[PDB]
RNA sequence: GUAAGCGUUGGAUUGUUCACCCACUAAUAGGGAACGUGAGCUGGGUUUAGACCGUCGUGAGACAGGUUAGUUUUACCCUAC
RNA sequence: UUAGUGACGCGCAUGAAUGGAUUAACGAGAUUCCCACUGUCCCUAUCUACUAUCUAGCGAAACCACAGCCAAGGGAACGGGC
RNA sequence: UCUAGUGCAGAUCUUGGUGGUAGUAGCAAAUAUUCAAAUGAGAACUUUGAAGACUGAAGUGGGGAAAGGUUCCACGUCAACAGCAGUUGGACGUGGGUUAGUCGAUCCUAAGAGAUGGGGAAGCUCCGUUUCAAAGGCCUGAUUUUAUGCAGGCCACCAUCGAAAGGGAAUCCGGUUAAGAUUCCGGAACCUGGAUAUGGAUUCUUCACGGUAACGUAACUGAAUGUGGAGACGUCGGCGCGAGCCCUGGGAGGAGUUAUCUUUUCUUCUUAACAGCUUAUCACCCCGGAAUUGGUUUAUCCGGAGAUGGGGUCUUAUGGCUGGAAGAGGCCAGCACCUUUGCUGGCUCCGGUGCGCUUGUGACGGCCCGUGAAAAUCCACAGGAAGGAAUAGUUUUCAUGCCAGGUCGUACUGAUAACCGCAGCAGGUCUCCAAGGUGAACAGCCUCUAGUUGAUAGAAUAAUGUAGAUAAGGGAAGUCGGCAAAAUAGAUCCGUAACUUCGGGAUAAGGAUUGGCUCUAAGGGUCGGGUACGAUCAACUUAGAACUGGUACGGACAAGGGGAAUCUGACU
RNA sequence: GUGGAGGCUCGUAGCGGUUCUGACGUGCAAAUCGAUCGUCGAAUUUGGGUAUAGGGGCGAAAGACUAAUCGAACCAUCUAGU
RNA sequence: GGCGAGAGACCGAUAGCGAACAAGUACAGUGAUGGAAAGAUGAAAAGAACUUUGAAAAGAGAGUGAAAAAGUACGUGAAAUU
RNA sequence: AAACUUUCAACAACGGAUCUCUUGGUUCUCGCAUCGAUGAAGAACGCAGCGAAAUGCGAUACGUAAUGUGAAUUGCAGAAUUCCGUGAAUCAUCGAAUCUUUGAACGCACAUUGCGCCCCUUGGUAUUCCAGGGGGCAUGCCUGUUUGAGCGUCAUUU
């Protein structure tokens, strides 16, 4: 009975839902995520993981700051406020 | 013969889950969670039981009174009526033996 | 569960606010690409996983 | 090959001790002025059983000299100690049985236990049931004493170190068949995870040395030389002699 | 000799084919058909994996050497009947 | 009675903690015999229920070069085709 | 002219699609459905009613943990799903719904995980958790530039995380909704924290009296520090006690049956959390001084280390009376109305039994080379810093009074349809309550409350199957082999071999009996006696005798085949 | 007589999984169904928490188990490996 | 790689980035990781008024449109198969 | 002879190839250098008159302000003074702001929407208790300040 009415016996979460990643890889009894490595400090990511990288890295995202770091550059990064012509 | 349910979301039959049947002015059956019982303070000395204490759990042992913690003796709600005539008397006895072997080493060494 | 947590109550409510078709109006609209929902969820066939 | 039962016995996260119903570790004293230059007396409260050990404990109790303090140690009962009784350690202690006396204070042939090999390490040598240390004979110049050992070794320490006087409680625990797998079962229970024992000759030989064949035997010898490493280290260490003990050992 | 028309057994032991005895019989003849016949059976034997003995081998392991335990699937199609 | 049991023993190649010999009790262990019991068999028959069957509705799969009558021949030495 | 990702029949090729097989196999476990009405276009299945059946309290019942996530409830509604159907649905669509000081989390720590200091490591990071570290905050205040320093004093654990089943502060009844409730409404309580006033108590003998004592009390100072207890604990056995359930007698009510019989069959007669007055086995005290030894348990332990005895103190588990509380709730009757619909009356009483069931508990015993967590938290005690009365003080562990009590969860299933198994899978998944009879028995069979009546149906009844049964005469000849099935079977009485580790073997083997009815006998409790008995009460057990029957009776269910020997491993 | 021990025994639940080498074997089911069986107060059964991680663990030892995967798991990459 | 610009003897929806679309999406797995399919009505919705059969869905007419041999199962509309 | 099988064609079907398209991809070239403790990348949850998603955004929530243009958005509804104007608009640009809970994540923690300490202030007759609001408390290191410790050490006291 090591297929069905063990599938049956499964029934407790090794994995539940981290505070950085929001994948559901937190393992309990370690305390780590298996995608993001929290609670370290750095993301956990491999240069074999191309993929992983490409699905949690830069731009996946809203970019709250970034998109208008750019346009800031293109303006020359200008304090004050216009002149009304 | 009605059956009855934990009146709680604990299934399992612990000791802080006892329950007690009983009968409620509908005619009917309920189940009643019991807080455990508790068990006598003890003198520290022989290790038995003391009287005139009431039996409680430890924060009724704060809601109740010095009366009913306590007995109008010396080592009151601490130790046995007969270990205390027990320490006594040795108190006594062996501070006048004391004494004696003082006046004793005191009438040598003053002879010598 | 019944004794469960925030987090997890918190999804749920926000799977329930998405379970639902889509507008008729969203059909209506110009250029519209979309004839019905996709990302719709039911309890029997397909769990959330968390 | 894998690596074997007694190798992973050393990592030990299930061969770990059983330590919950442990009383404490049963050290003595602490060697600090009193015991030193004159005596001390404390009192035994309650003699109890630890778990794992045949040798029951007796809960002393001293005063602490420099405070209102009551310091609580834990002592191997020796045969003949009760309640309420009046234990006397330190140097000018009487010799009496269930004191603390140092080797250089008591004469040849006395009997103690729970002895220090250097003085200071709160106890050592004899701690078992029914054990005891034999004083042979002193140097006091050169303050040493020599001492046979149950093993029956004879080993020479410092006169300042200490030891109870008298033969450890529980003695006559191995006098006794258990009869019963379920007895080993619930003794080891208590003590650890060296219970029940496999042999490699019955098992395969990715699993152990002597394992493997179509009969159960060992093929190469089960004397091991003691520069061998971890994974042939499998049955008589460095064994000198073997077989049966016909006479004396001559030790 | 013509003759295969008709028949040619029940059992003890053996996994047995083969053999060897008991007995009846009219007779207890030999063979073939993918050494007939496993989507017809059985699975006792050999012939996976567990295990034991002996001998051999330093050893893992070997043995037409013995012993014991060990999953026998599918037809509703064409044909034949 | 190639089985079983007791005995014999120049034992291919028994044998002493590679444990030897024995052994009450125990055993979903292996084996033989006896009593009872029986459809295991002589030697087969009958009954019951659900199926199969017919019908309404629903409705798959394995497989498929093309396909589907035989004999013999020869042939890759056993063919549905020649 | 140039240039290529340039031409397919294949590659068990890739992707997609389509077929024959084939309207075929098949939709068959879980004892079982039928009649009518209503709806609707349409009913084998939806709803109702009637009937027949099942699960049969170790249940297809009622509630939960993990998990699931809104399936919960309602309205509409049937294109797809519910391997037939569909007017129905765990489906589709639209909405609604989970109320806490007292239930849990939060707190505590367990096994353990893991920073700091430090040390290793090229480094990600590893070790270690009190460590070779200068590792901090607790109280009284003192001043009255003034907030909080300075006056002191105290102490040295030395992070944090870790249990929704362990420990732990405190809530119950009735009612109520489409769906929630120990949460909401009404009523009645308790706890923590913080404020504070009066009363009470106490004091001129400054911090209480009584008691021989056990110890009692409405209260009746007490810092630092320190000691002790509770928290805090195995398992089994039998005994006692209690609660609830079961059984039962009378009586007051309603329903049922009633050709006949039946003072009959069924059912309601209940009382919470909390508070007060009382109540216990154990234990302890006083008087007293035991052999002719006595007391006493089911179980044999206790006594000059002071028994029996007489008298008394305590623990309040637990019960009893009262309050809570009859005003509720329940059972009935009567009179009213489109109706919101009620309105009014009565009863709700007194008991008995038991190796009964479950459970809790108490005192004992037995087992161990096994002696069966910790911490938080709380209390008490020793001690005596300090502080206070008299024309007035001190106390707030006594009573009363005041305020507040957060955050998150809370619906529902918990499984032959809500979890996991690709699914509405005969699988698997932790647990609590548990009626009557038979019977030793939460065995099997039947039944009540509660719940289901679901699993594609109809008509026929061939072979073959699967599952279940029987078969003369024989009786393992069958077969590898007695595989399979059969016989045996419970209980009482009798009788019991070899061998043996002397404990067993042994239900050895092997035999007899067993129903129903009418009788008999024996086995018990409570009360009565100046300083041999008698009256009353009530149980199930055992043995026996007549009578009887189509020699039947552990009448169904349930329920061992045995013996002589060997090889082997001692056993569980 | 009492008493009520035992890794005692019969035998429910419960845990298991002997035999039928039964059913099913394009199943109810990627190990189930039915009967027959073993054990059933202990080396018992079991939930939760916790520790052990791949040449590593754990193993009353079968080369067994380590997420339907084990005489060395699974994922990705080296790798369009030869 | 990021931001911004331009180009091509490149691919042209089984091609080209896995992704021309609500694609690192749905979905699976405990998890690491894995990882799709899916473009086109018509110039313009003018997306079929109204009648009739039917319980309705739909049908037959009507009508729009250049065209319903363009009717959201929509450009054309092959083959297998029917 | 039908039926049936097969074949061919017409029409209808299944199905989605072929053809023709194309806000995409790929490759080459050119140019520029710009994340973050002043809190990033990312994650979670939430915001629209009527949205599930995408894109956008953060309790000032498909956006505010400011600037420029110059009267639309559009599926519906609504709005109109907003139209010879400090002014429409899912507009473009963007220099001022908001920036939930988190995250290097920084008061301590975390499977808890958990538990604290300090300052200011308000209420509850309150330094202490409760609640509300506002502001704060991470670590290592640097420079510097203040307070220190140590017979490590110097001088000078009487």
């Amino acid at each position: 009975g090591k297929g069905t009415p063990s599938f049956g016996k499964r029934h407790n979460k090794s994995h539940t839902l981290c505070n950085r990643c929001g994948r559901r890889s937190f393992h309990v009894q370690k305390k780590t995520c298996s995608s993001c490595g929290y609670p370290a400090a750095k993301t956990r990511s491999y240069n074999w993981g191309a993929k992983a990288k490409r699905r949690h890295t830069t731009g996946t995202g809203r970019m709250r700051y970034l998109k208008h770091v750019s346009r800031r550059f293109k303006n020359g990064f200008q304090t004050g406020s216009a002149s009304k012509a | 013969a009605q059956r009855v349910t934990f009146r709680r979301r604990n299934p399992y039959n612990t000791r802080s889950n006892k329950i007690k049947v009983v009968k409620t002015p509908g005619g009917i059956l309920r189940a009643q969670h019991v807080k455990k019982l508790a068990t006598r303070p003890k003198c520290g000395d022989c290790g038995s039981a003391l009287q005139g204490i009431s039996t409680l759990r430890p924060r009724q042992y704060a809601t109740v009174s010095k009366t009913h913690k306590t007995v109008s003796r010396a080592y009151g709600g601490s130790r046995c009526a007969n270990c205390v005539k027990e320490r006594i008397i040795r108190a006594f006895l062996i501070e006048e033996q004391k004494i004696v072997k003082k006046v004793v080493k005191e009438q040598t060494e003053a002879a010598k | 569960a019944a004794q469960k947590s925030f987090r997890i109550k918190q999804k749920m409510a926000k799977a329930k606010k998405q379970n639902r078709p889509l507008p008729q109006w969203i059909r209506l609209r110009t250029n519209n690409t979309i004839r019905y929902n996709a990302k719709r969820r039911n309890w029997r066939r397909t769990k959330m996983n968390i | 090959g894998r690596v074997i039962r007694n190798q992973r016995k050393g990592a030990g996260s299930i061969f770990t001790s059983h330590t919950r119903l442990r009383q404490g570790a049963a050290k003595l004293r602490t060697l600090d002025y009193a015991e030193r230059h004159g005596y001390i007396r404390g009192i035994v409260k309650q003699i109890v059983h630890d778990s794992g050990r045949g040798a029951p404990l007796a809960k002393v109790v001293f005063r602490d000299p420099y405070k209102y303090r009551l310091r609580e140690e834990i002592f191997i009962a020796n045969e003949g100690v009760h309640t309420g009784q009046f234990i006397y350690a330190g140097k000018k202690a009487s010799l009496n049985v269930g004191n603390v006396l140092p080797l250089g204070s008591v004469p040849e042939g006395t009997i103690v236990s729970n002895v220090e090999e250097k003085p200071g390490d709160r106890g050592a040598l004899a701690r078992a049931s029914g054990n005891y240390v034999i004083i042979i004979g002193h140097n006091p110049d050169e303050n040493k004493t020599r001492v046979r050992l149950p093993s029956g070794a004879k080993k020479v320490i410092s006169s300042d170190a200490r030891g109870v006087i008298g033969v450890i409680a529980g003695g006559g625990r191995v006098d006794k068949p258990l009869l019963k797998a379920g007895r080993a079962f619930h003794k080891y229970r208590l003590k650890r995870n060296s219970w029940p024992k496999t042999r490699g000759v019955a098992m395969n030989p990715v699993d152990h040395p002597h394992g493997g064949g179509n009969h159960q035997h060992i093929g190469k010898a089960s004397t091991i030389s003691r520069g061998a490493v971890s994974g042939q280290k499998a049955g008589l260490i460095a064994a000198r002699r073997t077989g049966l003990l016909r006479g004396s050992q001559k030790t």
